[PDB]
């Protein structure tokens, strides 16, 4: 996964 | 190659 998500 | 995307 090279797209993180920041909650 | 990382991409943070802000959510809430």
């Amino acid at each position: 996964k090279n797209v993180l998500y920041r909650r | 190659s990382k991409t943070f995307i802000q959510v809430x």
